[PDB]
DNA sequence: TAAAATATAAT
DNA sequence: ATTATATTTTAAAAAATATAAATTAAAA
DNA sequence: TTTTAATTTATATTTTT
């Protein structure tokens, strides 16, 4: 969603916790998989090479969700990796669309290249990255190995993640976007890292304490975030954030926004797919969360060994120490919570 | 409307010492019958029960109920100004943007005036009822600071068992095993060396160990430290100031 | 042949560590009236005149007017080597280019016999005018050292309003305001609890805080600081070192 | 089935904080006559001989001439839970690979029990003969920390000459260089404040300042320092441990 | 997927 | 006549490592 | 209260291949 976390952080700041890494030990938080893999992919570059073995196979984001899967572990937070599967038509043009801005990367690679300047090299290296099934099988066989629970969507996995804290679950998203907090989950994660802790803190973003400041529902909540800029369909031209919380805070659904909104000041999109795409943010097509059942196993030591380093030709003591420690923090007491014992019989505001 | 002077400044200098990085900010609950502060942290797990009754302030007066959210970490390094005998002058008037902080000198030479922003702030408030307490010892809180800091060395969790040979603050982790035993001086209960267990249940708890350090840097508002527990209720360490109120912290116990 | 004998070599410690943090290189300079520091900072905002009489010391014999070109931190860490007790000596010769420290114990048992290497440097010696101040203040370092450091914590800027009834330390910062009012006491002007107020007319001016937490450092010295400012003129902080020499501190209002 | 209680564990205490920044891991030799640690630097350049008397230990039993390797950082961070005066017995099996603490309180009810990770590692004994050594001098330990503290800042080497008049240590570097000259003191105490030397024939040596400086962490166990020297041997650093053991430095000179 | 910069545009 | 807004365009990590720095508890 | 002396801690390098 374009600008809807600048949105929440212009308009209502106090639904934004500015939380550390190490002080949740013991939360259950969902991951979109993909997401993580292309950071790993992007950011674990030297230069113009891939960080891959001696025989080209790529594993610089095995390494890097490795390490980041570890250290979540030593800071208690539980992952569940959902993993993206089969997206929806509605995106299918606009991926498309992303891949032929790639395909024009590809064309901006014939002055990368061609020219010898190795920044442009390495800036294109980085924009000419794509997920595969390849990519994903190995990370779903790592996570394997870790006993971390992974989870193929059936859909987009924006929505899963909101489908598995929707069913109380996972208590949050690890989902950098703000797609989750359209698809319908109360608490996101964002800037979910490892390493950089006071760098990049954690921005975790309450939905309700959204609806509750902004005074609306979910339905005015994805009707929002069509206005203002949609992954899945197109969005009013007239219209950006501060407009669409102008006239969503005024006037509720998105019926009565298309029909009173001129075509002379603001004209509607020629192809309108408003209600497939509120239908797509509304009630996807998830998994069944019941169905599955989420359980962290030890990791198995050898056979990380034999595929982590074995095909991948890395270290062992590194590999060995960062085993050691996943089984040192799963191996312990799980930290309660204070919300289970009190309850919260009231709230405060400072008048 | 706000106007509260209180002759020590070592009071809410304890106070914001003890709070400035447990938690970082805090909306204050004040009302015409004290200062209160219901706290809650960040991390989810520990909670403020802070009190300083209307008694205690020496020049007290409240026209209405207000709740002003600070930065305590602003709060603390404001009050880090005052001196260890200045008078603390809480001033607050009508459109609380600002809080005024007046640290009087005892010699009548230095007057401090503070004028603190403030800003807006949503604190959730939790439920606390009045219920019995399975163990309750009362400790040295020198001495409770000295375990704490002691078993922090060694883990990051504190097994606390309590039983009618004493309590006992075990604590394991890659350096080994320390199991801190403390007998009840019914012989010496003087004011200091006071540890006395009211004993209704054998528990054993295991809490964390990094919030019993953040709890236990308020040592040096009062010697006695109360850890009130049941067998599966979150611990109460309470620091009974014998001028005004308490500042109980709540932790939550972990669970197998 | 320069030789400058002081008991009291915590005094001149106390000087190395003043003038460690502000100037990391200075030109000393060595008359027969004494020592002499006239050396402006490293980020070209204050100017430090130290000046030691030859009074104060014990035994005081020159010859030339010596420049000296010393590296403070290296002076410093030399001038850590002496105890609150210790006698410092200071020797140079007129053919070798080295400054030796010699510390004598208090009970003559540890005689330490240091060596410094002086280096070349330019001459920052462009003089000060003096002013018939109007504002000058005589008040106690610790108080003046405490106001300083607590009002550090909110800001960069310290506005100076001074007047007949008082003086006020104002600092506004992104976290409060702070407001430090010192008015005249009447104690029959005792060491560390006098606030004595001589005056002109009430003036305000606005101070960094880095440089005056620079000059906080060296409160040491003396336990009445003098604050002396006029109408847009550098603020004067003037530690009276002993009744030895002055160690003066030239601050450019921002 | 080993006992080890002392009614003062601050020895034990000050050990730890001796020589927990030497070595990383060591192996306490423990016999019928005490603990005699005998191992080396980590960079393998100092050797540490830590001797333990069993007179001392208030109640010593010990049965079998065990060898336990401790990790000193953690065997430190334990002995950080005692006090300055915990009533400390040790306590071992010959089974187990822990190595009990049981700190006692001078109030008897705090009572602390810590177990110690062990480990069966085995150093090579490099047991050094005892020679008649020429030099030796005894002096505060303050006295040589402060030495050895304020010629850190100098150079990395020292220069340790002792003659008929006292002791000289001769640091150099880029910052300069400096002499510190001790006399022998004419008796003023037996262990305050008393520099004594005994001499055979003059010989000046160099040595690290960084090792020294690891060295003198042992000061606040004895408070007399007895180095003693010769021609192209390592110096040792001496210090008698309340007139119950001994904890011995050995510094190879460069 | 995200944010900024800056020319452009209308309330 | 700033406010918005949609254009262009950048960006995505985490190990240890050595080293400089700001607390904090220890030690006067 | 005030300094030291460690004691982490927030920067900032470098390969992790």
């Amino acid at each position: 969603i374009q600008g809807l976390a600048k949105l929440i952080a212009d308009v209502a700041p106090s639904a934004i916790r500015e939380n550390d890494i190490k002080s949740y030990f013991g939360r259950k938080v969902a991951i979109d998989a993909s997401m993580s893999i292309y950071q790993f992919l992007i950011a674990v570059r030297q230069g113009g090479d891939v960080l891959q073995n001696e025989e080209g196979e790529t594993t610089s984001h095995l390494m890097g969700m490795f390490y980041r899967t570890i250290r979540m572990m030593e800071n208690g937070i539980k992952p569940v990796y959902v993993f993206d599967g089969k997206p929806p038509q509605l995106k299918s043009g606009e991926l498309a669309k992303r891949s032929e801005r790639r395909a024009e990367a590809e064309k901006q690679l014939q002055q990368a290249q061609a020219a010898g300047a190795e920044q442009e090299v390495e800036k294109f290296t980085k924009r000419l990255v794509k997920v595969t099934k390849q990519h994903n099988d190995e990370c779903k066989h790592l996570l394997s190995l870790m006993g971390i629970p992974y989870l193929d969507a059936p859909s987009e996995a924006e929505a899963s993640c909101a489908a598995l804290v929707k069913a109380g679950k996972v208590y949050a998203a690890a989902t950098e976007d703000m797609d989750c907090l359209t698809f319908g989950s109360p608490v996101l994660m964002r800037h979910l890292t490892a390493s950089e802790a006071k760098k990049l803190p954690i921005q975790e973003f309450h939905l309700s304490r959204i609806l509750q400041e902004l005074g609306l529902n979910q339905e005015q909540f994805v009707d929002l975030c069509i206005l203002l800029g949609s992954d899945y369909c197109e969005s009013i031209r007239g219209i950006g954030p501060k407009r669409a919380v102008d006239l969503i805070q005024k006037h509720k659904s998105i019926e009565e926004i298309v029909r009173r909104l001129d075509p002379n000041k603001y004209p509607v999109p020629e192809n309108w797919l408003h209600k497939e795409a509120h239908q797509l943010f509304l009630e996807p097509e998830v998994l069944d969360p019941e169905s599955v059942e989420l359980k962290w196993s030890e990791p198995n030591e050898e056979e990380l060994i034999k595929f982590m380093c074995g095909e991948k030709q890395f270290s062992e003591e590194r590999i060995r120490s960062g085993v050691k420690r996943l089984s040192k923090s799963r191996q312990g007491s799980t930290q309660g919570r204070l919300d289970d014992f009190f309850k919260v019989t009231g709230s405060l505001s400072s008048a | 409307m706000f106007e509260a002077r209180l002759v020590q400044g070592s009071i809410l200098k304890k106070v914001l010492e003890a709070l400035k990085d447990l938690i970082n900010e805090a909306c204050w609950d004040i009302s015409s019958s004290g200062v209160n502060l219901q706290s809650m942290d960040s991390s989810h797990v520990s909670l403020v029960q802070l009190t300083l009754r209307s008694e205690g302030f020496d020049t007290y007066r409240c026209d209405r109920n207000l709740a002003m959210g600070v930065n305590l970490t602003s709060m603390s390094k404001i009050l880090k100004c005052a001196g260890n005998e200045d008078i603390i002058t809480l001033r607050a008037e009508d459109n609380a943007d600002t809080l005024a902080l007046v640290f009087e000198a005892p010699n009548q030479e230095k007057v401090s005036d503070y004028e603190m922003k403030l800003m807006d702030l949503d604190v959730e408030q939790l439920g606390i009822p009045e219920q019995e307490y399975s163990c309750v010892v009362k400790m040295p809180s020198g001495e409770f600071a000295r375990i704490c800091r002691d078993l922090s060395h060694i883990g990051d969790a504190v097994v606390i068992s309590c039983a009618k040979d004493g309590v006992k603050f075990s604590a394991s982790g890659e350096l080994g095993n320390g199991n801190i035993k403390l007998s009840q001086t019914s012989n010496v209960d003087k004011e200091e060396e006071a540890v006395t267990i009211e004993m209704n249940e054998p528990v054993q708890l295991t809490f964390a160990l990094r919030y019993l350090n953040f709890f236990t840097k308020a040592t040096p508002l009062s010697s006695t430290v109360t850890l009130s527990m049941s067998a599966d209720v979150p611990l109460v360490v309470e620091y009974k100031i014998a001028d005004m109120g308490h500042l109980k912290y709540y932790l939550a116990p972990k669970i197998e």
